[PDB]
């Protein structure tokens, strides 16, 4: 969600612009991920302690 | 024109000045935010379903 680059997917995005007086750069990477298990029934969790 | 006995001197007839108009052009400003919010919903072209 972001002019740089239009818009588009991907893994991450990195911007850099600065701000002219002072002097001072802003860098900022952003992105939007999400890991989807297909099967989430593939996997399960136990807990053993107290 | 004045009616005027000869034996006598004439009339003096006055005269009348002008005007003037003067304007200022008024000013006209309007501008629109584009955020996201009005970026990404789909627009009426857009097919149903993906987009």
């Amino acid at each position: 969600l972001d002019k740089g680059a239009g818009y588009q997917a991907l893994d991450y995005f990195p911007k850099m612009w600065d701000q002219e007086d002072p002097s001072v750069e802003y860098l900022m990477s952003q992105g939007a991920p999400l890991m989807v298990p297909a099967d989430p029934n593939a996997s399960f969790l136990l807990t053993v302690m107290s | 024109a004045p009616f005027v006995a000869p034996n006598v001197q004439g009339r003096v007839i006055k005269e009348s000045g002008y005007n003037t108009k003067t304007f200022k052009p008024a000013y006209v400003k309007p501008k629109h935010v584009i955020d996201p919010n009005m970026i990404i919903p789909r627009q009426p072209g857009e097919a149903l379903g993906t987009g």
